[PDB]
């Protein structure tokens, strides 16, 4: 029965909850950001080629 | 979720709350600073129990410090981790108790107690899930002996349903620098006995002899004596802060400790303790470490526990082992003490495995247990008190703000009575 | 915090693990 | 096991297991730590150091009397 | 924030004040002058102009300016505040109706005022500090009134006495067992704690334990400084059993008219038979309680112990305390009352003393002194109660009293109260 | 004074020696000994700095073993995290050079 | 399996057992810092008979030293193989006992025998399975004498099923120390004989005397003397840490040597023994072996056996040969020697083989044996004990500690019955 929105929240690296559900969206933020690398249409490699 | 609040009150109070957020704060790897500078995940996995954070990532103690006076406080916010905590949860008076139990309890702490009460009913609200309180407190001294078991009081009419925990070393005979430590000892149990649910019994002398004995350090101090202290605190609770083959909470704790509701005082030890020079010779390994658990000169208090027989007994095991091999020891050491165990209750050993030890150490472990064997304490302060009450030494200073004999002779007879149930179960047999 | 670990599929907890069966066959040596 | 790892991570190609006989703690000090036969009543040593070891793993059998 | 004030009556209390003020300014390292050259431990008998110099906490009164003129004139005339320093023009002249009924009625009303002058400023008052010599006019008579009007303009505030009672066989007046008694009557029931300060035991202590076999009284006001300083050091310094003037009266006084107490310090060596001897704890102790080391003429193995309060300055260990006392107890010569089982109210402080330049006490690591209630204390009251008697039986130097307005029936209460304290201890020595 | 400092205490303890030498370990490290403490093996060892030549054959010995080249590379840039003077380098800062390096 | 603790007490012991554990551990490979060195495998298997295993791979005996003075221990332990022992072991007193049997068995040590008998049953509980006890002691002096026989009752009856032999130096005649050695003699045997399983007599004068006339050096000193008898020590276990033909633990040696249960006073030798220059030209044979082992010289202690009759021995053969050339050399003495051997027990010869020989020796027989002719090593004491008992000379020192005249009737008594019953057999034929 463990309850989200406990007013303030720490960090994900805690337990304290909704921690997966924060973790497996940060994972997926940087492996979108995996597929940035996989091709070229990083904005980075815009401005560094620049 | 499950966390629990730290509330000290007293100088000695105070200085066993700042060694313990010591070795708190060093096993979870905070720079006092406040920034977490750990390397493992474990760290931060179960932080929530004891601590919380604020804007910008550094985290803060959940304690609140009382005292009628200032000297303490501000030589513990000169040391080291000194900036830890939050600076309005520094509540404190201007006069002091003057060593008196009327005074903390009935005029100064009644009228200060509003402001600390209301911080700690803010930090209970806080919290997520609060699971116990815990208090860190004197019987001998004024501030604690009053301040504390009225805050007692209070927290448990808001809070029934609630675990509460308290830390109190009682004054000893042998090691005593106030003339009337009987009087607030018994006035502080009083009150004690029909509110707290656990009580720690802690004696100067017993770590004196243990600093003497088997550390084998020539020149003790206080500092070692509330490191140890420290060290008995991280134990119990290191298995609601990680993971383990058996966990086991503080609610879990008092039901397999407590068999009826005034037997609540308990005494508590901890091992392996070596000298340096002895340290590379000793083999570390479960049938020591249980040798050493059951030694009498272990336990740290001055009660005998050969001279009674035990109820209930509970070790928490820090570090990684076998669990057959500890469940083989307990049976044998129950087989080879049948006498000093109560027949009328089978196993009477509460096991449990926590899989981190403490830093620096490969294995440890924290033992508990109820036996009569703590009557001896409370005879000897009541033949102190009653010696000074007959002849009504030192008695016009608690009768000048309000209270009276009758007062002092109900609780003696609170005193008496719960130490004549407590040594009925001694010679009770099935 | 450079979380490298999440690019290939390696727990975070093996930057230390490793280090110190390293610094433990060290000490063992200087044992000897 | 640990996230990322396969339970089959452990073993060689030919498909069997690796085994460093001394890492483990618990079966230092029994038969399976050293190369003997079981309920060899020899004692073996507990703390591991980097001269006994060769002694007491005993991989060759015995010279004859 | 914790402040106390300090009222010299007399020229015995005043001759031992300026003594007291030299060692709390080499304490503190305020130069004579009042400037500092180069925390806030000196707010307890100082307090900051705004800019600059410290000023002490303390009122000087006197009806005769003899001594008064000194400090004015001396190099401590920078140091204290210029009207703080009250004085009359007629002497008190061993007469106690004088100071109580003609001449102090019309210099109290003065004191009063800067009292509340100096109050005010304080915001963590914690008592009084009062000095005078007993067996005096001056001494006798304002220190009666000053205690009779701080008692109901400030009522709570705990007020210690250090009095010097006359010597048992030595005198210098001839008359004092008159107004000694005319004091006693009002101090019993006005002032919380009494120290038996007599000259004979003080005489005695530098005879053997500093070989001083001419000393004059600067010796004398010296030594008790010291004691004084280690009272109040515990306010002012960081130790590790810290004890507040507040925590004495709690655990000093077992009943309310029983609050005599009389006191010892111990080592006092010069220095150079220093250097035969370590000054071990365990012997440092072992000398406090030598009964020819009580401040007072009394002999403790006549009675027993009620209470003590002793505490140790400098870098004790507190395992070394507790070492010491169980030897204390497990000794039969030292005995204490049935009805207290532990009566040792002991301190530990972390500041070792200070020594003056061109004092004769030399500096140490460690230092202790005692405050304990006994009931061997009963002995000084008689033997003034006996001089008392056989100079009254025949009305001598009588006549000098009644002409200033004193009744000669007041003579009867004074007399009366000794033998109701006497009653007291008898009554309370009993075993039950 | 309490604890003596200044006698020069004898190498050989007397089994009942009563005094102190100010070499006594508090109770803060004693409840939790220095990690290494029961090998009889003292942490102030990793921070001598070491040479190559025995660096290489403590490394040979531990199992780690690199081609000539790569093990002057692997010193000279351990060296450089140290960035002292001499050449020779700390064991432990080797140790998190090589740490840095194998890839 | 099977191993044994040790236990040195007074100056004699603590000297004895300095040699002991330096012998045992070269023959082991173990350096003074317990890190194991040898060079054949069967140095390891049987470590733990003596050894006990303490993290960090060193090795520590399991030898407890006490005493009543700490000055002994105090140079023990700087010397080589010193730091072997544990600290904790090292238990002592404070005053000392002065060759006073009763203050070192009455007054002072009572009170300390509650720490050294903890100490020993937490080495007694800690091996799998206990063998038995050695203890090394002084019959002539106080705190040798006293502590340890109150010792070898206070073990003995907590383990009644266990062996237990002690190696004591009794007081002789010729070379005399001591004025009052025939008084506590005799009180120390009276206990003994009823307790100890198993008892090996020594004498100072004999060790002079075989040292001038086999090994003809000129200076000996204490640790030659200790070096004899420590080489003798480590014979009788030899066969029990290392495989050999015919094993044979030390009880094999306590049920074919002791013919009644009184009777376990026993007579020790080792062979060979050469001279520094003399050993290349000596053969090393067993015809050498059995000639030398059965010289009365080669005897250990001042008794002469040719004046007696020989009830049983036992001669245990280290290094490799065949195991006939031991038979009949047993066979080839007895019939010749028809004589000294007693007849209504025939083939009263107990032969055992270990195949590891001493370290820097092909073969060597360790011979312990029983023989009436100890009836004159108790005779000559009782005479000097009675002549000083008539005039109740030395008398008041004892009886001023709580003992009378009945208890030192009843010990010359015993020690009297002893002898009488003991040379009976003697006489006796079938
Ligand atoms: N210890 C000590 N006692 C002093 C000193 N000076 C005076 N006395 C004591 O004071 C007593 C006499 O009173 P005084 O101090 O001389 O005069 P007073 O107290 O000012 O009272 P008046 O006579 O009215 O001036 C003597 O018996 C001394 O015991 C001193 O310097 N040191
Ligand atoms: N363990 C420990 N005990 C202390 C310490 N300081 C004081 N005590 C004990 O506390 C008792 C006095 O309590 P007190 O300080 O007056 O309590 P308070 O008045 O509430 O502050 C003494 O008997 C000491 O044994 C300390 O630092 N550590
Ligand atoms: N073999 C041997 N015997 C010793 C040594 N030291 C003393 N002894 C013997 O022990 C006897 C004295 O015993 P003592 O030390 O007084 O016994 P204690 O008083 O109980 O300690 C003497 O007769 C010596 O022959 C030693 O180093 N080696
Ligand atoms: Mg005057």
């Amino acid at each position: 029965m463990h309850n989200y929105n406990v007013d303030r929240k720490y960090q994900y690296n805690c337990r304290i909850g909704n921690w997966s559900e924060e973790w497996e969206l940060d994972e997926y933020k940087m492996k979108e950001y995996l597929k940035n690398k996989e091709k070229q249409k990083l904005v980075s490699t815009d401005k560094e080629d620049r | 979720m499950r966390e629990i609040v730290h509330i000290q009150g007293g100088q000695c109070g105070n200085q066993i709350g700042a060694k313990f957020w010591e070795v708190i704060s060093d096993e979870h790897g905070i720079d006092p600073t406040g920034t977490y500078h750990g390397d493992s995940d474990l760290q931060l996995e179960r932080i929530n129990v004891y601590y919380n954070e604020a804007t910008g990532g550094r985290y803060v103690p959940r304690a609140i410090l009382m005292d009628l006076e200032p000297g303490t406080m501000d030589s513990v916010r000169a040391g080291p981790f000194g900036q830890l905590f939050r600076p309005d949860n520094f509540v404190f008076g201007q006069t002091g108790a003057g060593n008196n139990w009327a005074k903390g309890h009935y005029t100064e702490g009644a009228e200060l107690i509003d402001s600390v009460l209301d911080v700690v009913r803010k930090e209970a609200e806080g919290c997520d899930c609060l699971q116990g309180f815990q208090i860190t407190h004197s019987l001998g001294g004024g501030t604690g002996s009053g301040m504390g078991t009225l805050l007692i009081s209070k927290v448990r009419e808001e809070y029934p349903d609630r675990i509460m925990e308290t830390f109190s070393v009682v004054p000893s005979p042998k090691v005593s620098d106030t003339v009337v430590e009987p009087y607030n000892a018994t006035l502080s149990v009083h009150q004690l006995v029909e509110n707290a649910d656990e009580c720690m019994v802690i004696d100067n002398e017993a770590l004196y002899d243990i600093c003497f004995r088997t550390l084998k350090l020539t020149t003790p101090t206080y500092g070692d004596l509330n490191h140890l202290v420290s060290a008995a605190m991280s134990g119990v609770t290191c298995c609601l802060r990680f993971p383990g083959q058996l966990n086991s909470d503080l609610r879990k704790l008092a039901v397999n400790l407590i068999p009826f509701p005034r037997l609540h005082f308990f005494m508590i030890g901890f091992a392996p303790l070596t000298s340096r020079g002895s340290q590379q010779y000793r083999a570390l390994t479960v049938p020591e470490l249980t040798q050493q658990m059951f030694d009498a000169k272990n336990m740290m208090c001055a009660a005998d526990p050969r001279h009674g027989r035990y109820l209930t007994a509970s070790a928490l095991f820090r570090g990684r082992m076998s669990t057959k091999e500890v469940d083989e020891q307990m049976l044998n050491v129950q087989n080879k003490n049948s006498s000093y165990f109560v027949e009328w209750i089978p196993n009477n050993i509460k096991s449990s495995i926590c899989d981190i030890p403490p830093k620096g150490l490969k294995m440890a472990v924290t033992f508990v247990g109820n036996s009569t064997a703590i009557q001896e304490m409370f005879k000897r302060v009541a033949e102190q008190f009653t010696a000074m009450f007959r002849r009504k030494a030192f008695l016009h200073w608690y009768t000048g703000e309000g209270m009276d004999e009758m007062e002092f002779t109900e609780a003696e007879s609170n005193m008496n009575d719960l130490v004549s149930e407590y040594q009925q179960y001694q010679d009770a047999t099935a | 915090t450079q979380r490298q670990f999440i690019a290939n599929d390696t727990y975070f907890n093996q930057q230390h693990y490793q280090r110190h069966e390293i610094e433990d066959a060290l000490a063992r040596e200087l044992q000897r | 096991g640990e996230f990322g790892t396969k339970p089959t991570d452990k073993l060689n190609e030919y498909g069997n297991e690796i085994i460093n006989k001394h890492e483990d703690p618990l079966k230092m000090g029994t038969t399976k730590s050293t190369f003997h036969i079981p309920n060899y009543t020899g004692f073996i040593p507990a703390a591991r150091t980097v001269k006994s070891l060769e002694h007491a793993a005993a991989l060759n059998s015995r010279i004859d009397k | 924030m914790r402040e106390v004030i300090s009222i010299h009556v007399g020229q015995g209390g005043i001759q031992v004040g300026n003594a007291c003020w030299e060692l709390f300014c080499l304490e503190h390292g305020i130069q004579p002058d009042g400037q500092m050259p180069s925390d806030d431990a000196f707010n307890t008998f100082f307090s900051e102009t705004g800019a600059g110099k410290h000023v002490p906490r303390a009122v000087f009164l006197d009806l005769e300016p003899t001594v008064i003129d000194e400090v004015r004139t001396g190099t401590y005339r920078q140091l204290f505040h210029p009207e703080q320093l009250i004085s009359g023009k007629e002497d008190a002249a061993n007469n106690f109706a004088r100071g109580h009924y003609t001449i102090g009625k019309e210099i109290v009303d003065l004191c009063l005022d800067r009292i509340r002058k100096l109050a005010d400023n304080c915001t963590g008052l914690q008592g009084f500090l009062v000095f005078n010599s007993v067996g005096g006019g001056t001494g006798s008579g304002l220190g009666s009134l000053l205690l009779e009007r701080l008692s109901v303009d400030y009522g709570k505030k705990s007020k210690l006495g250090f009095t010097i009672y006359p010597s048992p066989q030595v005198s210098t007046a001839v008359v004092e067992p008159y107004n000694s008694i005319l004091s006693t009557h009002s101090l019993l029931e006005h002032t919380d704690v009494a120290v038996m300060l007599d000259n004979e035991a003080i005489y005695d202590i530098c005879r053997r334990n500093l070989d001083i076999e001419r000393p004059t009284y600067t010796n004398l006001n010296r030594l008790i400084a010291q004691v004084i300083s280690s009272l109040t050091a515990s306010l002012r310094f960081d130790g590790a059993l810290n004890v507040d003037i507040t925590e004495f009266q709690t655990n000093l006084v077992p009943y309310p008219r029983i609050h005599f107490m009389l006191s010892s310090y111990a080592p006092i060596i010069s220095a150079e038979k220093a250097y035969h001897e370590q000054l071990s704890v365990a012997e440092i102790t072992n000398s406090a309680f030598e009964p020819a080391n009580m401040m007072a003429k009394c002999d403790p193995r006549h009675g027993k112990y009620m209470a003590c309060s002793m505490m140790y300055r400098g870098d004790v260990v507190p395992k070394d305390v507790n070492a010491s006392i169980a030897t204390i107890k497990t000794k039969r010569t030292i005995q204490f009352v049935d009805w207290c089982p532990t009566g040792f109210k002991v301190g530990i402080n972390y500041q070792p003393p200070t020594v003056v330049p061109g004092g004769d006490l030399a500096k140490v690591m460690r230092a202790v002194c005692m405050i304990s209630n006994s009931t061997a204390i009963a002995e000084v009251f008689s033997r003034l109660d006996h001089k008392f008697d056989l100079m009254y039986a025949k009305r001598a130097f009588v006549h000098w009293y009644v002409g200033e307005g004193m009744e000669e029936g007041e003579f009867s209460e004074a007399r009366e109260d000794l033998a109701a304290l006497e009653k007291d201890y008898e009554e309370v020595g009993i075993e039950t | 004074p309490t604890i003596r400092n200044d006698i020069q205490k004898p190498l050989m303890k007397s089994i009942a020696d009563p005094n102190n030498y100010g070499d006594e370990k508090p109770a803060v490290n004693l409840l939790f000994p220095k990690k290494y403490d029961y090998m009889g093996v003292e942490q102030d060892d990793f921070k001598i700095k070491r040479h190559k030549y025995e660096i290489k054959d403590i490394f040979e010995k531990i199992g780690y073993k690199y081609k000539i080249g790569k093990f002057e590379g692997i010193f000279k840039r351990a060296q450089e995290i140290e960035n002292s003077t001499d050449n020779k380098v700390s064991c432990s800062s080797f140790l998190q050079a090589i740490q840095e390096m194998d890839h």
